[PDB]
RNA sequence: CGCUGAAAGCAUCUAAGCGGGAAGCCCGCCCCAAGAUGAGGCCUCCCACGGCAGCCGGUAAGGACCCGGGAAGACCA
RNA sequence: CGAUGUCGGCUCGUCGCAUCCUGGGGCUGAAGAAGGUCCCAAGGGUUGGGCUGUUCGCCCAUUAAAGCGGCACGCGAGCUG
RNA sequence: AAGUCUGGGCUAAGUGGUAAAGGAUGUGGCGCCGCGAAGACAGCCAGCUGGUCGAGUGGCGCCGCGCCGAAAAUGAUCGGGGCUUAAGCCCAGCGCCGAAGCUGCGGGUCUGGG
């Protein structure tokens, strides 16, 4: 998980989801995988 | 002339069912009672408030997210000595505190705020011990 | 939950497959159930135990009454045992059997006025290199204006010792029934003499 | 584009109750009951059931859609019910059934024997396929996820406890 | 750190 | 980290709901503790005194004083 | 400035957490073992020596680790000097 | 001490009640294009075209209010309790409370006019 004041979307496949308060970006690339922080 | 002063009279008990009730929404009208405030001839320095009886505040009821994020706190007065208790705890355990609590903080502080939350008698569950004087129903 | 009342009498070794065993023998039996606790009655559940027999000269008259309404001698010890209802009207020694672990609470040796190093373990001073009447002292108390003020529990001296000890999960190696002995292996708060109660271990 | 409004078949013959806040539905395979927001009204149609919503704003949109699935997956419960099956790969790994329980053989110093809960019910065809099986549709997809967690996929072999139709990718090793 | 005293040694 | 799942026909651990999950947090262990003036509870004992929620006087059950001591202790306890 | 005693050590702690260890995690250019990097976590723990007044630092031998800070650069009506 | 006052609206963070670049399908309200009953977007059956689904769908910008970014040392807290169609925020009202200011009544002293 990376931990970022900036969480992006990396690759097409990302996506941008929000959870419990939190900006997340999950991904199928697990290195994509992002907690806003 | 002079400022109607009254001798003492026969306080009146009370009984108010929590149940449902917004927590601090309530609080506010059983402080009332207690200073005796509803009385036209109230008088500040000395206890002619009602006694009040409340019931079912395990049901007290409160609104937002306050449920697991309001603490109350309590210090021991040695190295890290601060408890914090959440409200949904405090509910679980010892739930009359939460009403108690409440009032409490909305009373004079000082030696006749003190007296007035005695009178302040607070039950979880339906029933409480007070037949005896009689308390008159009261909605709020 | 299960325990009894009695007195430390003293310590030895004994010898179990060819091993020293350091024990405290103590003399427990037997305990007459005086009252019970009850949730009815009382709200929660207990047996007060009595234990050593009295001389009814010194037995006063509210005493007398409680003794009486159990039917039991008039004893010089009175004391529960909680969450432990026992089947009989006196409870002995044999409630343990040889191998269980127990807890053994004794009031401990009092050390009266104690100083920091003795009570504490302090390091106290150093004895030269200018040490300056300060060799069992407790240092500093404090910081300076913040807080300005010295903390609720701070260790320092004054009495120690003469309190409630409980040491847990010792050993029973032996039990002589006939002489109301129990064997436990190691050691137990107080003096020779000194009541002791055993219960069986909180420990698993 | 719409989840809330499509109507529900209902097989015969299953029944479903209505009660405030509530749905009941019976059928050939059992019961359950599903809790609905008092806000969102179910209606009882024939050899059907609707949702519908009191407003279009976000929260009612969004219980409506959630409401219709959560009843129509109550209702294929009754009647076809719901499984999960489990794929075992990796050579000493096997499962089989001990009474209703199931022992799974993954490669542990010891063998980790799963209790099945109340309305699931497990199966154990070849030494390398679970099948677990229930009316709850929820309960039968936490279960077989709690199986899976025994002995999650390897992500460098082709080795562990596998969804059916579960892709075996991998990383290379060394 | 060392820093330089700001009041003397008491003296009698 | 998931199950189920919309808003958004897909997807989503979440918006309804439900699981898993730390030496950490609450209980549990040990010790203090009803001055907890919110001064609690049980067992047992005394008792229905003479004089004009008060006073004085003798008692009850009980306590203290004094004394012999004490792995209790500075005195006190 | 009609006085707020000043470095270092000792003794006694206590708090913070930007976590040295121990516990729990995600990603890894994570085969295993062992590392890296970030997240959660302050409950406990965080050794003995040589040199220097030293704080610090370097070195020896270890260790799960040999954490960094606040408390008048914590603490001289507590000692040292 | 005096409104749990009235009417419209936003906020779900206890934001209110302590901060920045910057990041974000948070929410509400404007605006602009792209596409589509010559069948679009999603899903399922093929090769940016096809087929049944039968509707809306995708991108850009602005406005309000919120979210993250947000770690420090004795015990915490918006003054406290407590507050969620508000006891918060924006807009618009009516009424009250409130000082040794203003008024009423009485008194003093100086100054000025009688
Ligand atoms: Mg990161
Ligand atoms: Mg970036
Ligand atoms: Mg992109
Ligand atoms: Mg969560
Ligand atoms: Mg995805
Ligand atoms: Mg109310
Ligand atoms: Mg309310
Ligand atoms: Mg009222
Ligand atoms: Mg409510
Ligand atoms: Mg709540
Ligand atoms: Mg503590
Ligand atoms: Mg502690
Ligand atoms: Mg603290
Ligand atoms: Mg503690
Ligand atoms: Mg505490
Ligand atoms: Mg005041
Ligand atoms: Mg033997
Ligand atoms: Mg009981
Ligand atoms: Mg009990
Ligand atoms: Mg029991
Ligand atoms: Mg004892
Ligand atoms: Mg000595
Ligand atoms: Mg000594
Ligand atoms: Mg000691
Ligand atoms: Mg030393
Ligand atoms: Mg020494
Ligand atoms: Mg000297
Ligand atoms: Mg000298
Ligand atoms: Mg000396
Ligand atoms: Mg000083
Ligand atoms: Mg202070
Ligand atoms: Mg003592
Ligand atoms: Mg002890
Ligand atoms: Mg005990
Ligand atoms: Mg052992
Ligand atoms: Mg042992
Ligand atoms: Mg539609
Ligand atoms: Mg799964
Ligand atoms: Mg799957
Ligand atoms: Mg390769
Ligand atoms: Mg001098
Ligand atoms: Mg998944
Ligand atoms: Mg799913
Ligand atoms: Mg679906
Ligand atoms: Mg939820
Ligand atoms: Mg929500
Ligand atoms: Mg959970
Ligand atoms: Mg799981
Ligand atoms: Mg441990
Ligand atoms: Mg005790
Ligand atoms: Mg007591
Ligand atoms: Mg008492
Ligand atoms: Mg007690
Ligand atoms: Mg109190
Ligand atoms: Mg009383
Ligand atoms: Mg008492
Ligand atoms: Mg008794
Ligand atoms: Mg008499
Ligand atoms: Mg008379
Ligand atoms: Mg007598
Ligand atoms: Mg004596
Ligand atoms: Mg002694
Ligand atoms: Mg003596
Ligand atoms: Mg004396
Ligand atoms: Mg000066
Ligand atoms: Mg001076
Ligand atoms: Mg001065
Ligand atoms: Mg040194
Ligand atoms: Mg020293
Ligand atoms: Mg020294
Ligand atoms: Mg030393
Ligand atoms: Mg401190
Ligand atoms: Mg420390
Ligand atoms: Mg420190
Ligand atoms: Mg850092
Ligand atoms: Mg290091
Ligand atoms: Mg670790
Ligand atoms: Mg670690
Ligand atoms: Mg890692
Ligand atoms: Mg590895
Ligand atoms: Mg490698
Ligand atoms: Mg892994
Ligand atoms: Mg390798
Ligand atoms: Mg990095
Ligand atoms: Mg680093
Ligand atoms: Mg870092
Ligand atoms: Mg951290
Ligand atoms: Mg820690
Ligand atoms: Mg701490
Ligand atoms: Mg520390
Ligand atoms: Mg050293
Ligand atoms: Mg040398
Ligand atoms: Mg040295
Ligand atoms: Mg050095
Ligand atoms: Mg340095
Ligand atoms: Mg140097
Ligand atoms: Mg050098
Ligand atoms: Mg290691
Ligand atoms: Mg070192
Ligand atoms: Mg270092
Ligand atoms: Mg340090
Ligand atoms: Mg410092
Ligand atoms: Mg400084
Ligand atoms: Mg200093
Ligand atoms: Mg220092
Ligand atoms: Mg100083
Ligand atoms: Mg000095
Ligand atoms: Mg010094
Ligand atoms: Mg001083
Ligand atoms: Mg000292
Ligand atoms: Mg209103
Ligand atoms: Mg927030
Ligand atoms: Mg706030
Ligand atoms: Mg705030
Ligand atoms: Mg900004
Ligand atoms: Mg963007
Ligand atoms: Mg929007
Ligand atoms: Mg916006
Ligand atoms: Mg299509
Ligand atoms: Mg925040
Ligand atoms: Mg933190
Ligand atoms: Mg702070
Ligand atoms: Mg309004
Ligand atoms: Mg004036
Ligand atoms: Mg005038
Ligand atoms: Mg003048
Ligand atoms: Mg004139
Ligand atoms: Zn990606």
């Amino acid at each position: 998980m990376k931990v970022r004041a900036s969480v992006k979307r990396i690759c097409d496949k990302c996506k941008v989801i929000r959870r419990h308060g939190r900006v997340y970006v999950i991904c199928e690339n697990p290195k994509h995988k992002q907690r806003q922080g | 002339m002079k400022t109607y002063v009254p001798k003492q009279v026969e306080p009146r008990w009370v009984l108010i069912d929590a149940e449902g009730k917004t927590l601090g929404r309530l609080a506010t009208k059983i402080a009332t009672l207690l200073r005796g405030k509803h009385r036209p001839d109230w008088t500040p320095n000395v206890a002619m408030g009602d006694f009040v009886v409340v019931v079912n505040a395990d049901k007290i009821r409160v609104t937002g997210k306050k449920l697991e994020q309001k603490i109350y706190t309590r210090y021991s007065g040695y190295p890290g000595g601060l408890k914090k208790i959440p409200l949904e705890k405090m509910l679980a355990t010892h739930p009359e505190r939460v009403l108690e609590h409440a009032v409490k903080g909305m009373l004079p502080k000082g030696p006749l705020g003190r007296r007035l939350f005695k009178r302040l008698k607070v039950y979880a569950g339906p029933d409480h011990p007070h037949q005896a004087q009689r308390p008159e129903k009261l909605e709020v | 939950m299960k325990g009894i009342l009695g007195v430390k009498v003293g310590m030895t070794r004994i010898f179990r497959d060819d091993r020293a065993v350091p024990v405290t023998v103590i003399l427990a039996g037997p305990c007459p159930v005086v009252q019970r606790r009850t949730p009815e009655k009382d709200g929660y559940t207990a047996v007060q135990l009595g234990f050593l027999p009295q001389n009814p000269k010194r037995v006063n008259r509210p005493l007398k009454g409680h003794f009486a309404k159990a039917g039991v001698e008039p004893v010089r010890i009175l004391r529960e045992i909680r969450d432990f209802n026992p089947e009989g009207d006196t409870v002995t020694v044999e409630i343990f059997k040889p191998g269980e672990r127990v807890d053994v609470t004794g009031t401990s040796k009092g050390r009266g006025f104690a100083g920091v190093m003795k009570r504490w373990n302090f390091a106290g001073g150093p004895d030269s290199h200018g040490a300056h009447k300060i060799h069992r002292h407790p240092g500093s108390i404090g910081n300076r204006k913040t807080p300005g003020r010295v903390y609720k529990g701070k260790k320092m001296a004054g009495h120690y010792g003469a309190e409630r000890v409980t040491v847990m999960n010792l050993e029973v190696v032996d039990v002589i029934p006939e002489e109301n002995l129990l064997l436990v292996k190691g050691a137990v708060p107080g003096p020779n003499g000194g009541l002791v109660i055993v219960r069986e271990t909180k420990k698993a | 584009s719409r989840i809330g409004r499509l109507p529900i078949p209902v097989p015969k013959g299953v029944s479903v109750e209505v009660a405030p806040g509530r749905v009941k539905v019976k059928g050939p395979k059992g019961e359950l009951e599903v809790p609905v927001s008092p806000e969102m009204r179910v209606v009882v149609e024939e050899g059907v059931v609707r949702v519908e919503r009191p407003s279009d704003e976000r929260r009612h949109k969004s219980l409506h859609g959630l409401t219709r699935t959560l009843i129509a997956n109550a209702v294929k419960g009754v009647s076809e019910g719901y499984s999960k099956e489990l794929l075992i790969k990796g050579i000493g790994y096997r499962a089989r059934l001990v009474g209703r329980a199931l022992e799974l053989t993954v490669g542990f110093s010891h063998p980790v024997v799963v209790e099945p809960p109340e309305g699931i019910t497990f199966e154990v065809p070849e030494p390398t396929r679970v099948r677990v099986s229930g009316i709850d549709k929820q309960k039968v997809g936490q279960v077989a996820a709690n199986i899976r967690a025994i002995r999650k996929p390897s992500a460098y072999h082709e080795k562990g406890i596998y969804y059916a139709g579960e892709p075996v990718r991998l990383k290379p090793g060394k | 750190v060392d820093k330089p005293d700001y009041r003397p040694r008491p003296r009698p």
